[PDB]
Order: C-alpha cells, then sequence, then structure tokens
C-alpha cells in the first residue's frame, strides 16, 4: 500500500540529523516493507543516493521513537533542481509528556518489570505498546 | 530574544517570558498585573543579589542560553509590608521518593 | 492573563492561560484557580515547564530540544501525564 515507485530517476539527498538521538533511516522498498539503512549518529549528515518518488522515514536507532524529516513522517526524495541535493532535516517532535514520560521510564525498567510500578493498568500496556516501524506504518495506511 | 523565568516568592511561582533588552523593571511591571503589587514595593533577586531596576536582564545574567524554556531561569521575589522589606523567602519544592528497585 | 495552578502540597504556579488552555482536562477544571489533591509541586513545575515548551517550539523547524525529565521525577510525571491527558 505504502511503497517506493520505481521511477529509476536519481535523486540526490542530504540527512541532516537534527536530533540528539542516533537516527536510523528506513527505506519502504518497492513491497512495501521497511529497510533499515546504516544509522546516522546526532549532528551529522550522510550524503545519500536515493531516487524521485521514493519513500524514507526515520527512526530513534535504540527505542524506534519517531523522528521528523522536514517536519512531517514521510520523506519523499523529489526532482534535483540545479543539481543541488534535496536535504531531508531530522529533527525532534514535539512529543507529548506522556509520551516523552513512557519514553524515560521504559529506559529505566526492563520491560519484564512494568508490572511491578505503582501506577494504574491503563499504563502497564502503554509500557508494553512500544513504538515499532510496523505500527506507524499501518496507521498511515 | 525571549529568557524564559520562574518568578518566585514563598510558595508563589510565575511563569513568564521577557525580551532579554527588558529591565528590570519592566519585570517588576509585570509581576504588578499578576500579584497585584506595584514596584515600589518589590525586590528582585539573583540567588542572593538584588537587581537594580534600570539594568538589562541580560546584564543580570538571564540569557537565552540560560532561562530556557525547557529549563526557565528563576528570579527571586521579596515584596514590602508598609515601609520595611521582608528577606528574601523561597519555598523549596517537594522532595522525590526514592527510585524504585525496578528502576 | 494567567491562572493558577495548585499543588497537593500548596505551591501555587501562575501560568499564562492559553499555555494552560493546551491541556483539555485542565480546560474542563477551570470552567481561575484549579487544585491537584495529587500532584505534588515537583511534578507540577515540570508540568509548566512543558507547557512553555510546547507553545515555544510547536511550529518551528528550528531544531527542537530535548525535554529534559529527571530519573527520580519520571514515574509520578507519567502518573500526572496520563491523568491529564497531554
Amino acid at each position: 500500500v505504502l511503497r517506493s515507485v520505481n521511477s529509476r530517476e536519481p535523486s540526490q539527498v542530504i540527512f541532516c540529523n537534527r536530533s540528539p538521538r542516533v537516527v536510523l533511516p528506513v527505506w519502504l522498498n518497492f513491497d512495501g516493507e521497511p529497510q533499515p539503512y546504516p544509522t546516522l549518529p546526532p549532528g551529522t549528515g550522510r550524503r545519500i543516493h536515493s531516487y524521485r518518488g521514493h519513500l524514507w522515514l526515520f527512526r530513534d536507532a535504540g527505542t524506534h521513537d519517531g523522528l521528523l524529516v522536514n517536519q512531517t513522517e514521510l520523506f519523499v526524495p523529489s526532482l534535483n533542481v540545479d543539481g543541488q541535493p534535496i536535504f531531508a532535516n531530522i529533527t525532534l517532535p514535539v512529543y507529548t509528556l506522556k509520551e516523552r514520560c513512557l519514553q524515560v521510564v521504559r529506559s529505566l525498567v526492563k520491560p519484564e518489570n512494568y508490572r511491578r510500578l505503582d501506577i494504574v493498568r491503563s499504563l502497564y500496556e502503554d509500557l508494553e505498546d512500544h513504538p515499532n516501524v510496523q505500527k506507524d506504518l499501518e496507521r498511515l495506511t | 530574544m525571549d529568557v524564559f523565568l520562574m518568578i518566585r516568592r514563598h510558595k508563589t511561582t510565575i511563569f513568564t517570558d521577557a525580551k532579554e533588552s527588558s529591565t528590570v523593571f519592566e519585570l517588576k511591571r509585570i509581576v504588578e498585573g499578576i500579584l497585584k503589587r506595584p514596584p515600589d514595593e518589590q525586590r528582585l533577586y539573583k540567588d542572593d543579589q538584588l537587581l537594580d531596576d534600570g539594568k538589562t536582564l541580560g546584564e543580570c545574567g538571564f540569557t537565552s542560553q540560560t532561562a530556557r524554556p525547557q529549563a526557565p531561569a528563576t528570579v527571586g521575589l521579596a515584596f514590602r509590608a508598609d515601609d520595611t522589606f521582608e528577606a528574601l523567602c523561597i519555598e523549596p519544592f517537594s522532595s522525590p521518593p526514592e527510585l524504585p528497585d525496578v528502576m | 492573563m494567567y491562572v493558577k495552578l495548585i499543588s497537593s502540597d500548596g505551591h501555587e504556579f501562575i501560568v499564562k492561560r492559553e499555555h494552560a488552555l493546551t491541556s483539555g482536562t485542565i480546560k474542563a477544571m477551570l470552567s481561575n484557580e484549579v487544585n491537584f489533591r495529587e500532584i505534588p509541586s515537583h511534578v507540577l513545575s515540570k508540568v509548566c515547564m512543558y507547557f512553555t515548551y510546547k507553545v515555544r517550539y510547536t511550529n518551528s523547524s528550528t531544531e527542537i530540544p530535548e525535554f529534559p525529565i529527571a530519573p527520580e521525577i519520571a514515574l509520578e510525571l507519567l502518573m500526572a501525564a496520563n491523568f491529564l491527558d497531554c
């Protein structure tokens, strides 16, 4: 459903990780399957060879928290104009205070011990509903 | 540039912003709107140092690097009670519990 | 204009109405003071810092900084955020 187009038209791209997280680039292949690419350290950039109509999304490499590329969720390389690369700015979204708290707590508690926490049962499942690329993919689809 | 502050007296905390070029007196005017006390009855502090009305917040060390939205800088407030100024007091926030073993 | 959010231990937090109106739960509670019988002040101060943070960075292509949460306040902040849905 959400797939890259096989345009075969090359597009030159710079992924700039403007977030404090290790960024995992994900290419959506022609069958819709997410394909991971080498990780991008915080404050670093990489020149990428992609194609017009291709689909990329970005995540925290360790936690798979969702990140933003050009203020949106999906980056589709476009036509290079004047032979300049298209810039893909990876940034942190403004998480909810709930999402941000789930992030930190997930980082401090191993999942087997989530239930040892003295919180409402609704939160037990929210901790276990860790962000996932496939879950996010279905939502956009 | 906007500086992001917590104005604190006793058990009261104001969250507001101001321009780095703003003056201490203009911040007393801001407090006057909220807490209904005139600048003549207010003393503003950085840590333990009284701030002069004419100096800008940047000159007093409240800067964009220092006074940030997610980590605002603290300005102490002391009030005058009919001709006499109280000592600067800021009640601390509550203490967090010890970390659960699960962490 | 401002509103006053009072913590369980009696600290009064004065924030801008638009900042507090970000939360729908707080909006409901207001309809100019709200009392939180379960949220201590070390939690509620961070709640207000988040208001400042959210309103500032919501629509900016400038790099957004992380909202920092000390490990010691993580659990309590989470409960409060779940209750206020924010």
